[PDB]
């Protein structure tokens, strides 16, 4: 019979994280978002 | 599970697991044996938990088992109890996993939509889960009950 | 998409021919049917939630699919299936107003088989659900409207299968 | 290139959103001159009100270097 | 067509057709029979409309049919008249459709680019369409003329 | 309103109003006087429509006016009737506007969320609106009733 | 934005009042004017390019503005100014159909003053252009329409100044 | 954001001082409070929907706000207000776990006043709602937890006002 | 992705069976291995740069690949290859903690062969590098951990080849 | 800190804290008192840890403290030791926090760039941290040492 | 941005005047200076890293700033400060080639004071660093180039202060 991970599956959801830069956010928080911007646009899948 | 959650966070950051994350994994593996026993207890008492919770729910909500209500009739009442059983099974899975993720995929996503098509009242379902929690708590030892409570609370929070 | 009026126009445009009486007659035929179709569409929109509920009750639920190990088992899958059912209903309503099956081909039918096969969704069960919706819809719309409604439902079913 | 500093407030009239929208709602931003026209229109179409516009960079009424 | 436009808006919104949209469809189907007659009238008078409009255009714009001008010469003048005929056919299609969309795809998108390569003056083309409108209006009854005018005006607006 | 909708579509396209769009505006202005009368009729009969619909709803759904039910008690029953009155006012606004947009902004967006916090059952509310439609239909002439029905149906669809 | 019909509705909705005869009369007034407005709008759309040309000829061109050191000097600036003129015309047409000045406030008027001040665009010249367009428009639309058209043009002018 | 543990660390880091016993004592204090806070947070999460309902009943509903012409009139506005209430509750819970008010400043408090003023949302009524939530929360959490919970609610209220 | 604990759960869920002792035993087995895995993961993370260096030295460098006309010739290509090596290492570490090979299939393995073939990257050499990393890793982690680590490395190798 | 990390993930998801997340918080608060002691131990032994690590480093790398080398001279050698002290302070902060974030912001971001401008060799800074770890491990009890080791390892990994 | 050649052109364009001998002379002056400037720019680019190092040594490092509680304390802040130093150098080089100070105003100078004040970066220390860079640059470029280089450095300094 079918399993939870059959159709769309679990993985694709939960590998998407909305990122919002916050002014007061600490640098490391901020950088992680910045890195992801580069990651998606320039396809840097190393991710840094 | 705890481990899945940790890996996923690391992959998003594109980094190896942090020491703190590793420590949480260590704690989880130690806790696991206790967790297994808690799950085992509920499984054995499953049949009675469902039965008792059902009765409590029906007392709390006369309407659901009334001619207007969704639960009314033997077929429907059985289905309502089957649903309670499903949620209990999910809770046991959660306790062993140490995270709500297993519970969440099977039971909490699209739950609103499913019940709205069925026309089942969501609050009544939540009450049933609360009822199951109380029964389960009594059988469990206090510390064990607290652990179980968290998973039960999550379910109630998810569906309200 | 295309509708009946535009379909006639397009056929004439490729020929380069000005509209002629024979063409006009086809257009006139559509215009008479139009009023009925509008009434049917309003009925379907108002009763859409119920139509889906009834159809699911007839075929999908109380079945192996809903039972563990079935495609529609788990809340997520259940919700997906009813979402798909809604899509079919909405598009069929659009097609009925349009008087043309093309929109179904352009939006719904294209790539659906392949998607379903990758997902492992069962086509025959889906077709069954569509047929069930048709039956429910037929009742609400009434007989004159039902004939028109049925062809689009059947078109969807044939495409999937 | 000429740059615009713009402060605008935008309301979500069509739909209620659970995720925090405060960044979207009130946004002081630097806009390229070329982009601003389109951006201004988008804020207007949303029904948002543009509180302040200033030209951050460039000289007004400059024929060249613009 | 009206119907296509309404469906497309609904699909974008992912909703069933609004009552207002439905009402417009109802109005359109009633209007259609009248519209068919208006279109038929113009089709019958097509040859004369084009001829009369051409003459008017050439009077209004001597330059176009001058050695410098694009229209000058028999071959070129024929092509200019053929273009006028094309636009008339499009207008008839529009009237039956009740919308400019059919007209728009065949005639108004990329029109500027096409004519610029040809070097045909766009304003002169617009004048020709205006001329055709005046001829068409005379043959049509007043109410019919108003309906036809809207489509003619759209064309003039598009080529501007 | 019809007009607002047309303008908005044009502005998005950044174009002047299409002939077809203009035609729909013309049709609407002609219809308006009839629409005003339909709205006037319902306004006069408003008090009775609400009262009759309420009674029908309570007969169809005993549960809502039962100790468990939300509607139960004088205060609660008044609030339920007030809600019905609100929806009727919205429907009248819709008829004059010729579009559901006025109705939609005031009543249909966030309605689910509001009622879920209140714990009012959404289907019962829909039934009340259906009931109001039937009362309103009887007072209206057949053609008038059909126009009114569309707006009533939209509300029922929205709250589903 | 709002239109006349919606404006009446909104005023009543904040009061919570059902629509009354006085309100109905305002709505009725609009409905009569409607047909005229539609005709005027079609006229304006067809003649829009010419309207702008004529208005520019009347005020903007053959002036210091077009001469070097003037605001509309250089092709880029000239093109910008005529684009703005088109905007004003399109929005005024929208307002005339709507029967309400609000759209002008929501889209055109809001933020324009600040933009113009930063740019150093001259407001009085812009107003002059708007007034010129009004005069040209008045001719084309005719008597039934001109009065209605004029108020929206004047509204734009008053806002800018 | 910042938490109590990190706040101590940061204060020491600017001084450049190694962690000392006095600092350790503050950290130790937090650690004892921690267990209580976790229990309180779980209570709040489970009862969140009810907390909002009760607070609304106490202040927001049956009021001019809900009546036509009031800020919370119309379904859309009503839904917005309860969404805001939920935000405040969730963030206060986060702050209580953290033991630091900073997160409230960084996410909730920053720009809220300006947003509300543009929207025309009434601040005093919102503050009233927050205070009502505090009272309801106090009951559920129990006394020891209530004191801790109250400070964050008060912090939100002071920021808005 | 999936982990060992979730894999057991999923198998039971499709059956619809409550967790049983046999299932519990599998879970218990994982829990004992867990502590070792965590220690191994920390070792790998700290020595990751060196592991890659050593593995490259063993297979990739001092070879035709690095020589002109070889795939890893030019700084850009060299850097790419070591980046890929790092990916494999990180994912293998994730898999080892998880106790399941699925994540490798979902992220690393999927489409890699096709990508490499289009690029003209040599698969066998890449596999060689993975095997080299395994050997280096085996040393650092120690014997008990090595067996567990090896299976994931072998899984990657088999997928690529 | 552990708590900050959990809250941040929840806020991104726009949800209340998950049971699993809550459990980790519970574990952390229990661990904290032990963590405080570990940090206290290193603080007291700070001076000796730095001194011993420095000597090991200088033995391992004669060159750095040679006329050519950067570290050479009293001023320079002091600065090198000051740097080691800084890193030790950061590690203590990390242990109490239960997370590397405090360490990371102050010491590991831009570290490469700073040292490259200084021309200080990074592959020897790492060795110094390793040396400090060994000294620290000896003073700590085994379980305590393992906890401390993780933070030390992170630093070494970061450079 | 603008350059000397374009600046002359722009001044003439606003006047509408054709280029005249006086204007030509200014252009000619620039052309002679050009060759020197190009040589200077190449020198600066090659020695940029060192220039920054020397300047930092002269002012920034071994100071309270670098000590705990100072603005350049922590690696992140240190790295930021040297990044800013590089910016100033690169832009000054651009300005020197251009022969115009405008680029400095458009990119570096605009809003910097306000940014620094919010950040709490010390302006006087930054200015000191710029002056130090100037001195180092002066040596490398040689005397003729130094005079040209100095003006842009001074321009930056004046803007910040
Ligand atoms: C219900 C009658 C049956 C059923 C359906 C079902 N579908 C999915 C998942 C998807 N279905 C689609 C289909 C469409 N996408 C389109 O654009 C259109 C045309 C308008 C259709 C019909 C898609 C693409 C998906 C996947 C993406 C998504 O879910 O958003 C599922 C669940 C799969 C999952 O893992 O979620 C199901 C259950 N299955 C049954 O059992 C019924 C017989
Ligand atoms: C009991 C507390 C309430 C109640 C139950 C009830 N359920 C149904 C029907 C269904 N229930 C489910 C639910 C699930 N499927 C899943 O995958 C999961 C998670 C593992 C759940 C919880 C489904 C799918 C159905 C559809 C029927 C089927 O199983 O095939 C009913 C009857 C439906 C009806 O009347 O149409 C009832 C009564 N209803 C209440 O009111 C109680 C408060
Ligand atoms: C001559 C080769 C062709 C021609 C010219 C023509 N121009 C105008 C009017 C204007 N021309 C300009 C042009 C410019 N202004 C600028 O700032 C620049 C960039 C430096 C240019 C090129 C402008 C602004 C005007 C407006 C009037 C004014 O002088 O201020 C006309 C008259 C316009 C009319 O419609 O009457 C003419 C005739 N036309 C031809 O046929 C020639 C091939
Ligand atoms: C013509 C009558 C006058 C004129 C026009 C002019 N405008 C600009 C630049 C802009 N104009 C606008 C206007 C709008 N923004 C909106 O949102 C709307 C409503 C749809 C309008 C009307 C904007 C945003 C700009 C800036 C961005 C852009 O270029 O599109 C210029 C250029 C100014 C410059 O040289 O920098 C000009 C010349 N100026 C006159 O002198 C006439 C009186
Ligand atoms: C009657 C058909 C059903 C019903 C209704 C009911 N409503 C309330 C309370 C409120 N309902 C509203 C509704 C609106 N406010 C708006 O702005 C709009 C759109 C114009 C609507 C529809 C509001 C705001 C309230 C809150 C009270 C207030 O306004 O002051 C109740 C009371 C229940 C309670 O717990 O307070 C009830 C009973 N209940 C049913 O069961 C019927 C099916
Ligand atoms: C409820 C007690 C009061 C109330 C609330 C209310 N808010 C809005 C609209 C918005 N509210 C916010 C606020 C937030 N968004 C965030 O991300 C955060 C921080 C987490 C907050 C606090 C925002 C941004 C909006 C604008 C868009 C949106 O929907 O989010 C409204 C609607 C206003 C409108 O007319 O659209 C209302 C009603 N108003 C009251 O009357 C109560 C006192
Ligand atoms: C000499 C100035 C310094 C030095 C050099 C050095 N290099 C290696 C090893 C390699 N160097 C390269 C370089 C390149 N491959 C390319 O494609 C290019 C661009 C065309 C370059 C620059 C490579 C690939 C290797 C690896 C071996 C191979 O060629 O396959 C070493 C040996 C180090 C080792 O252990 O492998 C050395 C010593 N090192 C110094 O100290 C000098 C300052
Ligand atoms: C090193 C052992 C071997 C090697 C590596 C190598 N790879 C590339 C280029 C690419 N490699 C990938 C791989 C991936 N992309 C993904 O998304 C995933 C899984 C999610 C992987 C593992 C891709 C897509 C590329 C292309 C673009 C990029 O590098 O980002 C190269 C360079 C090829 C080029 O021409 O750019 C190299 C050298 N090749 C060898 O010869 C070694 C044996
Ligand atoms: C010792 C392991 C190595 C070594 C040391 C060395 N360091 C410097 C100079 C600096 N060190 C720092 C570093 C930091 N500042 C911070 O805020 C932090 C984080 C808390 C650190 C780590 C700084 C700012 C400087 C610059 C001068 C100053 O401290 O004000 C030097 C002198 C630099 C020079 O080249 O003159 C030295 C010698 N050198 C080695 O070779 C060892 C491996």
């Amino acid at each position: 019979g079918q399993s939870v991970e059959v159709g769309v599956g679990t993985l694709r959801r939960q590998l998407e994280h909305i990122y919002r830069i916050a002014p007061d956010a600490t640098r490391s928080e901020k950088d992680v978002a910045i890195n992801a911007i580069y990651r998606q646009v320039l396809d840097v899948f190393a991710g840094i | 599970s705890v481990l899945t959650k940790a890996i996923v966070n690391a992959d998003a950051e594109a980094r190896y697991l942090s020491p703190g994350e590793l420590d949480r994994i260590k704690s989880f593996v130690a806790s696991g044996e206790r967790r297994l026993r808690i799950a085992q207890t509920l499984t054995e008492a499953r049949e009675r938990i469902v039965k008792q919770a059902g009765d409590q729910l029906f007392q709390k909500r006369p309407d659901v088992v009334s001619p207007g209500g969704n639960a009314y009739g033997e077929k429907m009442t059985a289905l309502c109890l089957r649903d309670l059983d499903y949620y209990l099974r999910l809770v046991t899975y959660g306790i062993v996993a140490g995270d709500v993720t297993p519970i969440e995929e099977i039971g909490i996503i699209g739950v609103k939509e499913m019940y709205n098509s069925l026309q089942t009242p969501i609050p009544a379902v939540a009450e049933g889960v609360r009822a199951m929690k109380n029964v389960a708590t009594s059988l469990l030892s206090g510390d064990d009950a607290a652990e179980a409570g968290f998973y039960f609370d999550y379910l109630v929070g998810a569906m309200q | 998409m295309q509708d009946a009026i535009t379909a006639v126009i397009n056929n004439y445009d490729v020929q380069g021919k000005y509209l002629d009486g024979a063409a006009l007659d086809k257009l006139k035929a559509y215009f008479t049917t139009g009023a009925v179709r509008v009434r049917a569409a309003a009925v379907i929109s108002s009763n859409a939630t119920t139509i889906i509920k009834e159809a699911a009750a007839k075929a999908l639920i109380y079945s192996d699919l809903t039972r563990p190990g079935g495609n529609m088992y788990t809340t997520r899958r259940y919700a997906a299936c009813i979402r798909d059912m809604d899509y079919f209903l909405r598009y069929a309503t659009y097609a009925m107003l349009a008087g043309d099956p093309s929109i179904l081909d352009e939006r719904v039918l294209n790539g659906l088989k392949e998607t379903y096969n990758s997902l492992g969704v069962p086509i025959a069960a889906t077709v069954g659900g569509i047929q069930a919706m048709k039956e429910v819809v037929g009742g609400l719309v009434g007989p004159d409207a039902a004939k028109e409604a049925s062809i689009y439902f059947d078109y969807l079913s044939s495409g999937l299968s | 290139s000429r740059y615009f500093k713009v402060t605008a407030c935008i309301p979500s009239l069509k739909r209620v959103r659970t995720g925090r929208e405060l960044q979207n709602t009130f946004f002081t931003k630097l806009v390229p001159y070329e982009n601003w026209f389109t951006e201004q229109q988008r804020i207007q179409k949303a029904g948002g009100k543009v509180l302040s516009v200033k030209l951050f960079t460039g000289v007004q009424g400059a024929n060249t270097g613009v």
